[PDB]
């Protein structure tokens, strides 16, 4: 679970929701992708930033952290983690069905 | 009206509001109708003339009605690949210039210790080189010391030192 | 020679023919014309069937007028679909990218009954595309060709099956109509007859029947020989008018309650009416043809009738219970038997009038859809024509075809001969056809009644084999869509020259003669029995008192692009194949110098092709120039032909057009005035006259490889122009407007020294790799700045450098001469894409030369790159000092079976040494049947051999033997075309006479300048880190699946590990891969590659809980 | 063949409640990029639409359900939600697929993990490599059993940072930016060390 | 299945319209069939390994 | 080497501002806030841009500030209520011509 | 089952996985392929991959 | 002779106005020329014509110490409005050498 090329075994499953929520970093709820003015993600879309981690590297929503110095401390006013935008490759989401 | 108002809120990957949406909807319907009428397409100017808006609002409304397309559909004349296939990744490493940095960090290092290690020091928390934050005037005076002015006439004298030919010529090709 | 200015091309040829080569644009010219309703096609349709002269527009305006709403008082009508003048010439829509194209109006009439009223309008329906006149379409500067396809004519078939469970024969039939419900009809493995109707499988014949009103005593009175229906019958358990409707309503229909009205109503929807069911004009008539229903009466009521079915039924019946013969009731009698699918005569080919008419009546169906939602829904009496009808479907639809489409693709002109080989070719692919995939052996297969239709061996070799093909060279669309061959009679024993075309359909009831019969000169054939082709496509010997027909002339079943191979007889059908696709393929040299030996079909292809000029009137030549040519003519008036000049094609050729007048000669017209790319003296000339030895020459030839000399380099024999165009736009952005300036921020000074004021390469300004074409700078303020980037920035003094240089470089690996820049700007009236105010096109040239990995040929398919160039001294050379041109091997002949390309050599060396027969004591036997003017000709002559009424071996042997000498008294070719050649590396005469020729050598399209790739590190996907492919970007090569298995058996996991975690996927592997390799370390340990960790969150998003244990 | 599943179920950990779904994952964003290509047009990935149509009949169904509709309408809306979410796992399974533009269905989850171009067979197995070239081929009879003649230009560009490293090294150019310049413009002083 | 009369020419002399009409039926059936075994063989090669 | 645009002429080397031809005096900030305005005539320059060049990198007050240069230099330079120094809202300040 | 959908009925194969919670050990050349670790062939083998080299005592005592 | 220039031209892939032959056809007839210098250095003669007629390599002025020896061969064909105006630079060597 490291990724260090060691794996004793790979295992394969049925997935419940407790393990979807366990896996899920966040709820989206809103059909939107993109601010079609300002070109960037919405606030709870399918392109959340506060879900899926920030667009661009060590930046918030807006822009009141933009230094390497404030390692994985979430923004108060958006509510982003201020690490690698290589997260948005890994951090999963989920929707609740009616 | 729910109908209408599900369609603007919807109908698009990327959400446009209703308020954009009727102007959008109504240039294309009256462009038509003025196409249809004149017979041949009518102009931007025209059209801004007929939205009784300006010509560079006309074209903005116009590339914003533009709709994505699909990457996964098939680009080639037979099906063979997709057009995702054929889209570069702009924030990908190019693994050149990270070589590149890195030489540029260490001979920067180099320059700046050729110095006086006041000077370089003063350089480094002035451009925030040791850590992320440049500090400022007030910030380098209480740390080290020296009034302002002082170090703001040493900062001028290290930059103009450093301007020096051997060295501009030694960091010019890094450019 | 039909033509004024045609050089002379003596011919081999014995028997003459009795009617030329149509015009080879036809196909294409002449539907068009019957599409807009020209009155050329007017006049066709008068003399040639005038029952019914309609075009394709006006029938669909027929068919769809008049437009009515549900009360019936008001009304609408489309009539008199008239054009107007283009509006533009062709050439300059080419330039200015725009569309050759022709305003469509259309005289509207909006009818009132309940009160009166006549509201008249002429409507502008759009603007049409228009044909240039070389069957080309003009589509935003881009020349698009549409080419014909293959599509099984609607209408019924019968086929028969054994179910090889009981060995039982079973006999079933198909009414397919275009735009229907499919009807079927069986006999299933038991006496049960099926009519399993879209997909529902039962409803036996009898429940059908009563649904159709036929009461059961009348089924018995009518179809009383069909005992085994008859038992069905007895066995129907469903009896009843009503109850029939009921069960066929509530199967077809479920989920709703039957009525008494509603079945009766469906059914009719279902196939009686129009607006859901409707055989075209070609189905109609194919059914009628069929069942003999109609002999003399005009193609009306598209729509099926009950009568067509039961006759359908009967035949079917009919024909399962054995018969061979039928008499429909009011109907003429008609033979009984299975109709094969593949077969020519229902095969039928939808031209470019069919599909344009097609996507318009879909856009005018949907038209239609609006004006009638439109006219229901807007206020009655105030209400015009103007305000019903809205064309933007109908243009949509004309412009969703014209464009995006795979039956109109980019008209391929690498040669004259490559693009009217891509017109009047017929494909089978796109909407309506058979796939790739769903293709079969069967239809890929060649069907005898290809017969002078399509030709047998021009053809892809590709996975499309059989799917495409080209039209006979004498071939013809009949008014239906039906492809019909020429063919001369006999009478009594003697051939006529009445000449009448027909469709595979009839000559299945023909027997059709042989082209090269051996004639009396007189009309009878000197021996009775000679081979023909019977109705089962059989071959076989008939007295001649019994055949029919007989072929116009020989390459009637050959295509034009194979019609110009010579001794094609003599050639291998696979290697023929591959000679005739590979003409296409040709590059135009700067030469092109005329072929020594040839057939007559290159003068016809060079004229048919357009890309020669021609003399539409008679007249002399005032003045001529290198771009302009003035023709004085009779009347007074004078014409200026304006010539192209080096005009890049579609891909990247030059199209330079030279004069071949004088300045004060007569010329009349079809007369060639400039030849094109490929044409010399007004024929196609695709390659080059080589001296050649077929001899092995040290293993540089080995496997197919070619050698030639140095002298082909030097005099420039084999050299191309190739013109490459590279684009860029400024366009608006939501920081400003980018600019084309020759102030690029942060670059040298020498760089900027081929660029102008204006930022643009100057002409002629010699560039290669890595060089600027167009100097444009964006908008792009600034971005994150790193301490370091900042410390550059203030260190050295930069300015603000506000904007980043996106500027036009060549792309990596060519370079070459500037001819021409057009620019295009909104500021100056251009019209341009939305959001674009800026369009700069930079055309850049390179005269290419010979080298080795080009991919020289034949006409043969001899095909071969050049293993090595060698030096003019270096080289086999006759005792006349001469060196050979070119050196093949002699291995690849004999196992390929292409003796014709030898034969070819033969009579090439014959034609350049020039001979004189002795005719001292009469002629020689060999050459008694030898054509006179043949016997005596100069040195470098040009022979014409046809591709079946050629030279025999006698002949050619003969023309061997008197082979007068070339300066001095020496023949350096004895009897049997050899002769000795002395080696030029170590001088001594080789031990064995070689033989050696004049052959024809053409460079195809194959340039390894357009093959050589590689790569170190590019760009990468997105979804997947793995590099991209092709020489657009950067490349890439593909390390497939097998390449892993031949990785494995090897052993090596190393290098298997490397090539696929940290040269495709491990990005900090690239990047840690990389620093090693420039600082000098090992490479580091490979990590997990990006795919796998995309497969594992692909998997977890499918609610699968996959993850990995450590222990 | 029902006991083949049955005891598979009872052995193990798992529970049958898995074949429901309660909630949905969404895969991340990269993994279904949004790109402002060239032009400024821009290209989804066609899984967004998927994504967008479960939301939205999600929240409909949701307010339907907090308003009060009839029994007919809310059934209705979780039949619309169920084939949406049968559409975005297995396109095409059930019924005719959702199609998009162009009359083209939709690509699903599943469909980029079967067939030859799936992940597994065109992206997994095997792989697009670089450091690597193309090119004709002709005879080299000249050469020896272990012997390849290879293009210079095709060379150099192969062994593009072996040859900046060692002409770095000979002082032919002070630092890689010059070397990569040189390399580039194909300086007479390149080949040399190629060889 | 093999039509009664054959072709009674060689290449050497020349064929005529229908010998080389059946010839390229024949060709014709050749050149379909290996296209299709290339892939065949793929395809056994691949479930082999 | 004077960077000018319509009615605006700044000379750097004399370091003076021309406004149809008459003497004006600019607060320094101001006046090297105009430079980079005159540079990057027609391209709209966003706030986060303005701040990090023509004022100092580290500068970690409120954004306003610009705003208020701004409004300092359209009161000195552009005298009606149709100025020269148009605004887009969200992406900062810009000097092209009205057309 | 890793190689099992690599290879075939992808969808069938992931279903019947999931279903009786299988488990790969990661053992088989296929599935270290797509993993990116060393194949357990050839040079794979830890035999071969675990071997130590060294110069001789004289040799070292030469140098 | 290794380099020509024609007034009216840029590059080898255009058309002198007035002349029925084009660039690089001439170019291509001109490579049919045989001459003998004496002088090692680079040295450059002249072409020029005016008038309709056929202007063959006997129209070429050579200057002193080099000849020509083909002059009755055709170079190009010009008309009332045709004027042709070359200058060829004439080296040694051996051997074939590209351009
Ligand atoms: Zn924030």
């Amino acid at each position: 679970m490291l990724d260090v090329n060691f794996f004793d075994e790979l295992r394969i499953g049925l997935a419940t929701a407790e393990d979807i929520r366990q896996w899920s970093y966040g709820e989206v709820k809103k059909p939107e992708t993109i601010n079609y003015r300002t070109l960037k993600p919405e606030k709870d879309g399918l392109f959340c930033e506060k879900i899926f981690g920030p667009t661009r590297d060590w930046e918030c929503y807006c822009g009141k952290y933009k230094r390497v110095r404030f390692k994985g401390i979430i923004c108060e006013r958006c509510g982003v983690e201020v690490t690698r935008a290589k997260v948005r490759r890994e951090r999963m989401g989920h929707i609740e069905l009616a | 009206q729910a109908i209408t108002r599900a369609m603007a809120d919807q109908a698009r990957t990327i959400r446009i509001p209703v308020h954009m949406v009727e102007v959008i909807n109504k240039l294309g319907r009256i462009q038509r109708e003025l196409l249809q009428d004149l017979g041949r397409e009518p102009t931007p100017e025209e059209l801004a003339k007929e939205m009784d808006i300006t010509p560079e609002k006309v074209l903005e409304i116009q590339q914003y009605a533009r709709e994505p397309i699909s990457l996964d559909q098939t680009i080639g004349d037979e099906g063979d690949s997709q057009l995702g296939d054929f889209i570069e990744d702009s924030e990908a490493v190019v693994a050149v210039d990270a070589v590149s940095f890195t030489l540029l960090q260490d001979q920067l290092q180099s320059v700046l210790d050729t110095l006086s290690e006041r000077e370089a020091g003063v350089v480094r928390l002035r451009f925030g080189l040791t850590d992320g934050q440049p500090r400022t005037l007030d910030e380098i005076g209480q740390v080290y010391g020296v009034t302002r002015e002082r170090i703001r006439q040493i900062e001028s004298k290290t930059m103009s030192k450093l301007r020096h030919p051997s060295r501009s010529q030694v960091l010019r090709d890094y450019l | 020679n039909s033509v004024p200015g045609a050089p002379n091309r003596v011919s081999f040829a014995k028997l003459r023919e009795p009617l030329e080569v149509p015009g080879l644009l036809d196909v294409q010219t002449d539907s068009f014309e019957w599409l807009i309703g020209s009155p050329r096609w007017r006049e066709s349709a008068a003399e040639r069937g005038d029952v019914n002269p309609v075009g394709g527009l006006e029938e669909v305006l027929y068919e769809l007028s008049p437009i009515e709403d549900f009360s019936g008082s008001m009304s609408l009508s489309f009539s008199d679909p008239r054009f107007d003048d283009v509006k533009a010439p062709v050439d300059e829509c080419k330039d200015k990218d725009m569309t050759y194209a022709a305003p469509l109006f259309v005289t509207a009439e909006f009818i009132n009954n309940n009160t009166g009223e006549i509201k008249s309008q002429t409507v502008f329906m759009g603007d049409f595309p228009m044909m240039t006149e070389k069957g080309t379409f003009i589509i935003n500067g881009t020349e698009r060709v549409v080419v014909s396809q293959l599509v099984r004519s609607p209408g019924v078939y019968f086929d028969e099956t054994i179910d090889k469970s009981t060995d039982k024969t079973l006999h079933s039939v198909k009414v397919i109509p275009s735009r229907g419900a499919w009807l079927e009809f069986d006999v299933d493995k038991r006496d049960t007859v099926g009519v399993r109707i879209d997909r529902k499988r039962r409803q036996p014949v009898t429940v059908l029947l009563k649904a159709l009103g036929w009461t059961s005593e009348q089924i018995v009175e009518r179809f009383g020989f069909s005992e085994i229906m008859r038992s069905t019958l007895e066995k129907d358990n469903t009896v009843g008018t009503d109850e029939a409707l009921l069960d066929i309503y509530r199967k077809l229909r479920p989920g709703e309650p039957p009525t008494k009205e509603s079945a009766q109503t469906l059914l009719e929807n279902l196939f009686f009416k129009e607006k859901r069911y409707d055989l075209a004009r070609v189905g109609r008539y194919k059914v009628n043809k069929k069942l003999g229903l109609h002999v003399g009466e005009p193609i009306t009521s598209s729509t099926l009738t009950e009568e067509d079915v039961v006759a359908t039924i009967e035949y079917l019946v009919r024909l399962h219970e054995g018969q061979t013969t039928m008499t429909v009731p009011g109907g003429v009698e008609v033979p009984v038997e299975t109709d094969d699918i593949d077969h020519f005569g229902n095969r039928r080919l939808r031209t470019v009038g069919e599909l344009i008419q097609n996507q318009i009546r879909v856009g005018m169906s949907r038209m239609e859809r609006v004006v009638r939602e439109r006219m229901t829904t807007q206020d009655v009496e105030a209400i015009t024509p103007q305000t019903l009808i809205n064309i933007r479907p109908v243009v949509a639809a004309i412009k969703e075809f014209f464009g995006t489409s795979q039956l109109s693709q980019f008209m391929d002109q690498n040669n004259p001969l490559s693009g009217l080989t891509h017109k009047r070719r017929l494909s089978a692919l796109g909407p309506g056809g058979l796939s790739r995939e769903r293709a079969g052996l069967e239809v890929r297969d060649v069907h005898p009644s290809h017969y002078g239709r399509m030709c047998p061996i021009e053809t892809p070799e590709g996975p499309n084999i059989g799917l495409i093909g080209s039209l006979s060279v004498y071939a013809r669309v009949n008014p239906f869509g039906f492809i019909e061959t020429p063919y001369r009679k006999v009478v009594d024993g003697v051939v006529s020259d009445e000449i009448v075309y027909l469709t595979a359909d009839e000559e299945d009831r023909h027997v059709v003669a042989q082209a090269n019969s051996p004639i009396d000169a007189d009309g009878r054939f000197v021996e009775p029995r000679v081979l023909v082709r019977r109705k089962a496509g059989e071959v076989e010997y008939v007295p001649s008192s019994e055949v029919d027909y007989m072929d116009v002339s020989p390459r009637q079943m050959v295509s034009v692009a194979t019609a110009m191979i010579p001794f094609l007889e003599h050639d291998d059908a696979n290697r023929a194949l591959m000679g005739a696709n590979m003409q296409r393929q040709a590059v135009p040299l700067v030469r092109s110098e005329a072929p020594l030996v040839g057939t007559g079909m290159e003068l016809r292809a060079a004229i048919d092709a357009g890309d020669v000029v021609v003399a539409e009137e008679s007249g002399v030549i005032e003045e001529v120039s290198a771009d302009y040519i003035t023709v004085m003519h009779d009347n007074g008036t004078r014409r200026t032909y304006r010539m192209r000049k080096f005009a890049r094609s579609n891909h990247g050729t030059c199209a330079n057009q030279c004069p071949i007048v004088d300045a004060g000669d007569r010329v009349e017209a079809g007369q060639v005035i400039a030849d094109g790319p490929c044409t010399d003296d007004g024929e196609m000339a695709l390659g080059k006259n080589l001296l050649v030895a077929i001899m092995p020459w040290e293993g540089h030839n080995y496997e197919d490889a070619i050698i030639l000399s140095n002298r082909l380099v030097e005099e420039d024999v084999l050299t191309s122009i190739h013109i490459e165009e590279h684009e860029i736009d400024a366009r608006d952005t939501k920081l400003g407007a980018e600019e084309i300036t020759r102030d690029i921020p942060n670059i040298s000074d020498e760089v900027l020294a081929d660029l102008d004021e204006r930022g643009i390469v100057r002409i002629g300004a010699e560039v290669r790799d890595g060089d600027i074409l167009v100097g444009k700078v964006t908008p792009k303020g600034e971005t994150e700045l790193t301490p370091e980037e900042r410390l550059l920035r203030a260190i050295f003094g930069e300015k603000a450098r506000e904007v980043r240089d996106t500027s036009l470089k060549v792309p990596h690996g060519e370079s070459g001469k500037v001819i021409g820049i057009r620019v295009f700007s909104r500021e100056d009236e251009d019209e341009l894409p939305a959001g674009v105010n800026e369009l700069v096109r930079v055309y850049v040239a390179q005269k290419r030369k010979i080298s080795d990995g080009d991919k020289l040929a034949g006409r043969h398919g001899n095909k071969g790159v050049i293993g090595k160039i060698l030096p003019v001294e270096d080289m086999p050379f006759l005792a006349d000092g001469t060196p050979v041109d070119i050196i093949l091997n002699t291995h690849g002949v004999p196992r390929r079976m292409n003796i014709g390309q030898i034969l070819e050599t033969h009579l090439g060396w014959c034609a350049h040494s020039g001979w004189k027969v002795d005719a001292a004591k009469g002629v020689p036997d060999w050459a008694a049947r030898l054509p006179d003017e043949l016997l005596e000709a100069q040195p470098n002559a040009i022979v014409s051999t046809p591709v079946f009424d050629g030279a025999q071996e006698a002949e050619l042997q003969g023309l061997l033997s008197c082979t007068l000498p070339n300066r001095d008294g020496d023949v350096l070719v004895d009897a049997d075309g050899k002769a000795m050649l002395f080696d030029g590396r170590s001088g001594e005469p080789f031990p064995y006479p070689v033989t050696v020729g004049y052959m024809y050598i053409m460079k195809l399209h194959h340039l390894v300048d357009d093959k050589i790739h590689a790569r170190s590190t590019g760009p990468y996907s997105m979804i997947t880190q793995q590099p991209l492919g092709g020489k657009a970007q950067f490349g890439g090569q593909r390390f497939g699946e097998m390449e892993c298995w031949a990785m494995q058996a090897y052993g090596a996991a190393y290098t298997l590990q490397e090539l696929l975690t940290i040269k495709s996927d491990d990005t900090v592997g690239r990047v840690k891969v990389y620093e090693a390799i420039v600082k000098g370390e090992n490479i580091p340990e490979p990590g997990i590659p990006e795919s796998f960790k995309v497969l594992l969150k692909e998997l977890q998003s499918l609610c699968l809980n996959v993850e990995v244990l450590s222990s | 063949k029902r006991l083949k599943v049955v005891a598979a179920f009872q052995q193990s950990g798992n529970s049958p409640m898995g074949m429901v779904l309660d909630a949905v994952p969404v895969i991340p964003p990269e993994l279904r990029p949004m790109v402002q290509l060239d032009g400024g047009r821009f290209a989804t990935s066609d899984l967004n639409d998927l994504y967008r149509r479960v939301i939205n009949r999600n929240n409909r169904l949701k307010r339907l359900i907090d308003l009060g509709a009839p029994e007919i309408i809310v059934n209705n809306e979780k039949r619309m939600l169920q084939e949406s979410v049968d559409a975005l796992f297995d396109n095409g399974r059930r019924g005719r697929p959702v199609t998009g533009p162009g009359n083209r269905p939709l690509k699903s989850l599943s469909d980029l993990l079967k067939g030859k171009q799936g992940r597994f067979r065109q992206n997994l197995l095997g792989k697009r490599v670089d450091y690597s070239g193309r090119s004709v081929i002709v005879v080299g009879p000249q050469l020896k059993l272990h012997q390849c003649g290879l293009p210079k230009l095709m060379a150099l560009e192969l062994f593009k940072p072996f040859v900046m490293k060692r002409l770095v090294d000979l002082n032919h150019a002070q630092n890689i930016k010059s070397a990569k310049r040189m390399v580039e413009r194909q300086r007479p002083q390149v080949w040399d060390v190629l060889e | 299945e093999f039509i009664p009369r054959p072709v009674k020419s060689s290449f050497r002399e020349g064929l005529t319209v229908l010998e080389y009409f059946i010839n390229t039926h024949g060709a014709r059936k050749g050149l379909a069939d290996t296209a299709l075994r290339t892939a065949d063989s793929g395809y056994l090669t691949r479930r082999l390994v | 080497v004077r960077l000018t645009f319509a009615d605006i002429e700044l000379d750097e080397e004399t370091h003076e501002v021309w406004k149809a031809g008459q003497p004006v005096s600019l607060s320094p900030t101001e006046f090297t806030l105009l430079r980079y305005f005159v540079i990057n005539a027609g391209t709209v320059l966003s706030k986060p841009k303005i701040l990090d060049h023509v004022w100092r990198y580290d500068f970690g007050g409120d954004v306003n500030v610009v705003e208020s240069y701004v409004s300092y230099l359209r009161r000195k330079i552009d005298t009606g209520e149709k100025r020269l120094l148009h605004t887009l809202r969200g992406v900062g300040y810009v000097l092209r011509e009205p057309r | 089952w890793l190689s099992a959908a690599s290879f075939q009925e992808t969808t069938r194969v992931l279903t019947d996985a999931a279903i009786n919670c299988r488990s790969d050990k990661l053992n088989g050349l296929k599935e270290n392929v797509i993993i990116g670790k060393l194949i357990p062939a050839g040079t794979g083998i830890n035999r071969y991959r675990n071997i130590a080299v060294q110069p001789t005592e004289e040799a070292r005592a030469a140098a | 002779v290794t380099s020509i220039r024609i007034d009216g031209v840029l590059h080898e892939f255009t058309t002198v106005p007035g002349v029925k032959e084009d660039v690089t056809e001439i170019i291509l007839n001109l490579k049919s020329l045989v001459v003998s210098s004496e002088e090692d250095e680079p040295v450059t003669m002249y072409l020029r014509k005016q008038g309709p007629g056929e202007v063959t390599a006997g129209d070429i002025v050579p200057p002193a110490g080099v000849t020509v020896h083909n002059p009755g061969m055709h170079i190009a064909t010009l008309n009332d409005k045709g004027k042709l105006e070359v200058e060829l630079v004439v080296e040694r060597g051996r051997g074939y050498v590209p351009a």
